[PDB]
């Protein structure tokens, strides 16, 4: 299970 | 009276969070004085996040390429630095609503309040501690990246948490605003796993003096207990280790209770060995590990802030 | 993803926060526009607790009386006048901070934050539930009379709790901000005590949609029930009856998961009847019933507010 | 038992 990275979109 | 898990009024923090926005990429920033800090992985894209060359991704990007919103006013960035897992973009004016601030990197073991901001709003504050194993069980969403974690001493907030990631098992990890990680983590999304967590005795402890204060005494017992016994039982149950530091911290609710501190050890052992019984403690079936003492004789006294 | 008890972001209120003194007494006021309000026992002294003649009290006051400081500021009152367990203090100046605002009486059953408060300061904020019996489980000390509950939405502030009192089982109980008070209870050192307390059901199914959502199962059986037979079983451990309305208030909840209501109906029956056997939800060894569904939504979809 | 009404002493 990779991590995810919580940044968002625009 | 009562107890119940509060947090630091807000608005101090408010009003220094910004919008940062690269290409698609959007999260949270930090606009303190005429700098404006977030997390460094707002240059990557979707695919870069495997394994991102960071100072490649940077060396090709412009002040130009940073867009910085605070609600309606667009603010000029006009240079740009990276220290550790944080960007650094400083802009042509200052925050006229900056506080009194200073960063600190906090123990394990200590708590603070997290202010949740989605597009540069604030959505809800809550508190959370950090886990000995240097997680913390945070609520966030996609968006939430850049979001921090404070405390307030009178005027003077201490940042010590900006976040950064989710981990498989939905716990979370971050920096210090240095940005230096907390634990052996690394910004990438790759396999990484949360180490054995243990119990913070000296917080259980803090929490069964804050149930005695509210008139909750059914599991005092009449026994004692010496520091090694104890610690020999707690080692069994996942416990950390009571340290006589420990012991004298816990001395000013000692001495407002006219409880010794072993007397509390004991009767902390025989709950362990013996369970609840169906009883409660205060509204709680579980034993509540989230409560420094710090924060007891705050709620319990009624400290204020200016 | 995580799911904690969350408050609304302060602010917009704590700029409406001062404190008003009478004499030797000292509590806490709310300045909108050019009126403070605050409870009206603060004209009583401690000899006149017992048994307060308000009306005779209020007629031999005159407005000097009111020493109202807003931190360093202090405001001059040029009127005053009593609305039903209220004070409303006409001052000269308007509050240049004061929000959008509404004024609400909400049902038992919902939640809203509160900002505890003394000496016109803030210490902490923290989420409650009005309770069916018209009390809160709150943590307040001498001093706090006068903070405020509230619900944001958008940029409108909706205020709906005045703190005035402590009860003998260590609940409180206060007014709406028209000054009527919530449940059966008077402003007087008197012998008052809460009725019988009943589960919010309908919280308690919102709550475990949210486990669901947060991918503990572990609960769901394969049976079905009908409503009247659930109620029967409800009746029986203190619950509340659910109405048609409360399942169609669950629907979005419903169809966001795939689980019937009336499954879920089933599988607290079930964990009614048998207990947990040692196994946790969320973290928690207790069924929990002061999420409310709108409070699920809003934490799992991240609503935020400008 | 009484009530307490929580207001100040300042």
């Amino acid at each position: 299970a990779t991590v995810r990275l919580q940044a968002g979109n625009a | 009276s009562g107890f119940r898990k509060m947090a630091f009024p807000s608005g101090k923090v408010e009003g220094c969070m910004v919008q940062v926005t690269c290409g698609t990429t959007t999260l949270n920033g930090l606009w303190l004085d005429d700098v404006v800090y977030c997390p460094r992985h707002v240059i990557c894209t979707s695919e870069d996040m495997l394994n991102p060359n960071y100072e490649d991704l940077l060396i090709r990007k412009s002040n130009h390429n940073f867009l910085v919103q605070a609600g309606n006013v667009q603010l000029r960035v006009i240079g740009h630095s990276m220290q550790n897992c944080v960007l650094k973009l400083k802009v042509d004016t200052a925050n006229p609503k900056t506080p009194k601030y200073k960063f600190v990197r906090i123990q394990p073991g200590q708590t603070f309040s997290v202010l949740a901001c989605y597009n540069g709003s604030p959505s809800g504050v809550y508190q959370c501690a950090m886990r000995p194993n240097f997680t913390i069980k945070g609520s966030f969403l996609n968006g939430s990246a850049g979001s921090v974690g404070f405390n307030i001493d009178y005027d003077c907030v201490s940042f010590c948490y900006m976040h950064h990631m989710e981990l498989p098992t939905g716990v979370h990890a971050g920096t210090d605003l240095e940005g230096n990680f907390y634990g052996p983590f690394v910004d990438r999304q790759t396999a990484q796993a949360a180490g054995t967590d243990t119990t913070i005795t000296v917080n259980v402890l803090a929490w069964l003096y804050a149930a005695v204060i509210n008139g909750d005494r059914w599991f005092l017992n009449r026994f004692t207990t010496t520091l090694n016994d104890f610690n020999l039982v707690a080692m069994k149950y996942n416990y950390e280790p009571l340290t006589q530091d420990h012991v004298d911290i816990l001395g000013p609710l000692s001495a407002q209770t006219g409880i010794a501190v072993l007397d509390m050890c004991a009767s902390l052992k025989e709950l362990l060995q013996n369970g609840m019984n169906g009883r409660t403690i205060l509204g709680s079936a579980l034993l509540e590990d989230e409560f420094t003492p710090f924060d007891v004789v705050r709620q319990c006294s009624g400290v204020t802030f200016q």
